[PDB]
RNA sequence: CCGAGCGCGGGAACAACCGAGACCGCCAGCUAAGGCCCCCAAGUCUGGGCUAAGUGGUAAAGGAUGUGGCGCCGCGAAGACA
RNA sequence: GGGGAGGUUUGGCACCUCGAUGUCGGCUCGUCGCAUCCUGGGGCUGAAGAAGGUCCCAAGGGUUGGGCUGUUCGCCCAUUAA
RNA sequence: CGGAAGGGAUAACCGCUGAAAGCAUCUAAGCGGGAAGCCCGCCCCAAGAUGAGGCCUCCCACGGCGUCAAGCCGGUAAGGAC
């Protein structure tokens, strides 16, 4: 024959616990969908994979030392411009950061790939802009 | 724990007394349950870390409910030349081998009581927070100094050579 | 963390006491008090200031003769003071008290595009022994061949002067409400016609 | 004897109890006090 | 083995390290090494030991009541270790 | 007497550079490293206090002017909290 | 005029209460002290911060083909440009 390509299906959003939760096994799934790999006809090259609002990201759960442990960084082009911060403060300032760092190296490189992460809403709540449909997930 | 109040919430042991009520909240990887009339606690196997917590765990609840049955007896006998003491009210004050006068004042939980300059007393209702200050009040005026002079718990002076060890 | 604008003038000298004192002439005035922002419409606490009455014709429009109360603009339009509440009457001169340190906001004169010694101070050299031309010149800027890497902010020649900024520090015994005036410890960046506005020190707030 | 990777056990009051990582040996008169550094 | 197999995968990348001789087209399947939580394509497979430091994520002499297993001589209800 | 980091010196190897990458210090602009000289800190002493001896912690900032030598290496003065 | 004054976490280091290990302990749970050092409190840039933030307003709709779905199209509004 000739493999199928999907029409223009309506994104489905979903909305996702987190507290409790690991932080990468967290994403770990999120990501899966960020794209149409959970869905039947997943298609490379069109982004139609779930929307997903996360909640209360305030409260995730963290294996080992970590949370004095795992620092991220950030470099400004300025010369000693490093700048490397603990998982620890994460949380306290701007903690929904963690989560979608977490994931957004977890999605393609590419153009979509950032296109996707937009596909993401992670609120330290809970408590989204209730939108639409939004069936909780597990 | 006869007159004593005793009970076990989630993980915190709750301990009220005559006293008053001290937060004793340890780890759940046993079986705090108050019984009979005295808690008890069982560890869930003979390994490592569950041995220590164990130990350590039933000594923490096991002081702290004497915590109020009064673990007051606590105290300070400075030595030295100019060491004085006058506890002003509700302020200890003190002007020792310092300078200016110093004020120590009361945290929650417990309570001071100079008897005179050079022997104060401590009303610390509070085992573990009542050394903290013992070390600390210890701690604001470091005693030796070779021969003597400062604060003692019933501390010994340990000897070395005053106008000499000096080759 | 009480505040009021100001316009540039002035530095002289007046003996106050006994020694002698350069002192920096500003013109406070009266600066309409109009509304103050709100941390939830905002975030933070806010009040807008204006300044030299002559607005007519020309500035017109939203006005802000709407915002509230009206009162019409001066011709130095209006900025804030953060973190700042005065009561709701517009405000002139005198709101501080004679013989205190402040802080006070500047637009540095502009200079335009200058040398490379006179901007941050090299040093060049080169007179007679050196050559004619690296007089006023940067000397060395990179490494050889490892990083190689130009550096981002490699303190270049360029503009100098046109900036603006805040500063601490300013003892003022002088002040004439009977014209609107306030003479501080003199220092104050700007041309005789500028930004000026005093806040309120910080040498332990 | 301060910072030095023999941390045996010097005077016979000396201890290695292990504490953070970096055995110590914990004495009286402190002119014995070896380190893991 | 390359060179003349800088043709094909792995190995992050990587002439010669492992697989494997490319006539050509297919939108089929066994398989090689490597390999499966996610890049990136296939087991958050099943079953069981260990580890609690990022060891994993590149070093030694040597050191240490680290933590668990395997064992040898005592002391023990005659009463021990503290 | 063994073991080792460090890749700064001084030796070895000779591949991109023989269709060029111009070697000594100084001018001048820095800049990365801590095994840190001043400054903070505490440990300790064959430490009375005054200073010192020593080991870990810690780049935040700082670390001079000259005489002679082409001279980095160097000596010398006048100094510095150094 | 400025480096700072101050809040909080930490360094090695000192201590509290305490177990395994009936004794001990600054330690593996919990509390506390701890540095110019880390983070703010300081000063400029800064929403190309493609999240393109938000406030105070301002003017306001059809005026000509698309009825439906988006285009478009001349002069006006608050304004703005020369």
């Amino acid at each position: 024959m000739k493999t199928y390509v999907p029409k223009q299906v309506e994104p489905r959003w979903v909305l996702i616990d987190a507290e409790g939760k690991t932080l990468g096994r967290l994403a770990t799934k999120i990501a899966t969908l960020l794209r149409g790999k959970h869905r039947p006809d997943w298609t490379p090259n069109v982004a139609m994979g779930d929307f997903v609002v996360v909640v209360n990201a305030d409260k995730i759960r963290v294996t080992g030392k970590k949370l004095e442990q795992k620092i991220y960084t950030r470099y400004s082009g300025y010369p000693g411009g490093l700048k490397k911060i603990p998982l620890e403060k994460m949380l306290a300032t701007h903690p929904e950061r963690v989560l979608e760092h977490a994931v957004k190296g977890m999605l393609p490189k590419g153009p979509l790939g950032r296109r996707l992460f937009k596909r993401l809403k992670v609120y330290a709540g809970p408590d989204h802009p209730h939108q639409a449909q939004r069936p909780e997930k597990l | 724990p006869k007159g004593v109040s005793v009970e076990v919430a989630p993980g915190r042991v709750k301990v009220k007394g005559p006293k008053g009520e001290l937060e004793v909240p340890v780890s759940p990887e046993m079986r705090v349950v108050v019984e009979e009339g005295v808690v008890r606690v069982e560890r869930p196997s003979d390994e490592r870390r569950h041995k220590s917590l164990h130990g350590l765990t039933r000594t923490l609840i096991a002081n702290a409910v004497k915590g109020v049955s009064e673990g007051y007896s606590k105290e300070l006998l400075i030595k030295g030349i100019g060491y004085r003491a006058r506890l002003v009210g509700r302020a200890l004050e003190l002007t020792v081998g310092f300078s200016h006068p110093v004020v120590v004042e009361p945290p929650e939980g417990i309570t001071f009581e100079v008897p005179e300059p050079t022997r104060v007393r401590v009303s610390g209702i509070d085992k573990q927070k009542v050394g903290q200050v013992a070390a600390n009040i210890r701690a604001i005026r470091k005693p030796s100094a070779y021969h003597e002079k400062g604060i003692y718990y019933a501390g010994e002076p340990v000897r070395l050579k005053p106008g000499k060890a000096g080759a | 963390m009480k505040g009021i604008l100001g316009v540039k003038v002035g530095m002289t000298r007046i003996f106050r006491d006994d020694r002698a004192v350069p002192v920096t002439v500003i013109l406070a005035g009266p600066c309409p008090v109009v509304q103050r922002r709100t941390p939830e419409k905002d975030g933070y606490t806010a009040v807008q200031l204006g300044f030299l009455p002559q607005n007519p014709k020309r500035v017109n429009r939203p006005l802000k003769g709407h915002f509230a109360k009206a009162g019409v603009e001066p011709v130095r339009i209006l900025r804030e003071i953060r973190d700042f509440n005065p009561e709701g009457d517009t405000v002139t001169v005198e709101i501080f008290k004679p013989g205190e340190r402040v802080d006070v906001t500047g637009t540095s004169k502009g200079r335009g595009f200058a040398g490379v010694m006179k901007r941050w101070n090299f040093a060049g050299g080169p007179d007679s022994h050196g050559a004619h031309k690296i007089h006023r010149h940067p000397g060395s800027i990179g490494n050889r061949k490892t990083p190689g890497r130009v550096y981002k902010g490699k303190k270049m020649a360029g503009h100098y002067g046109a900036e603006r900024v805040t500063v601490m520090n300013l003892e003022v015994v002088d002040v004439i409400p009977e014209e609107n005036l306030l003479l501080v410890k003199g220092a104050v960046p700007g041309p005789n016609g500028g930004l000026v506005i005093v806040r309120e020190t910080k040498k332990a707030a | 004897m301060k910072v030095r990777a023999s941390v045996k056990r010097i005077c016979d009051k000396c201890k290695v109890i292990r504490r953070h990582g970096r055995v110590y040996v914990i004495c009286e008169n402190p002119k014995h006090k070896q380190r893991q550094g």
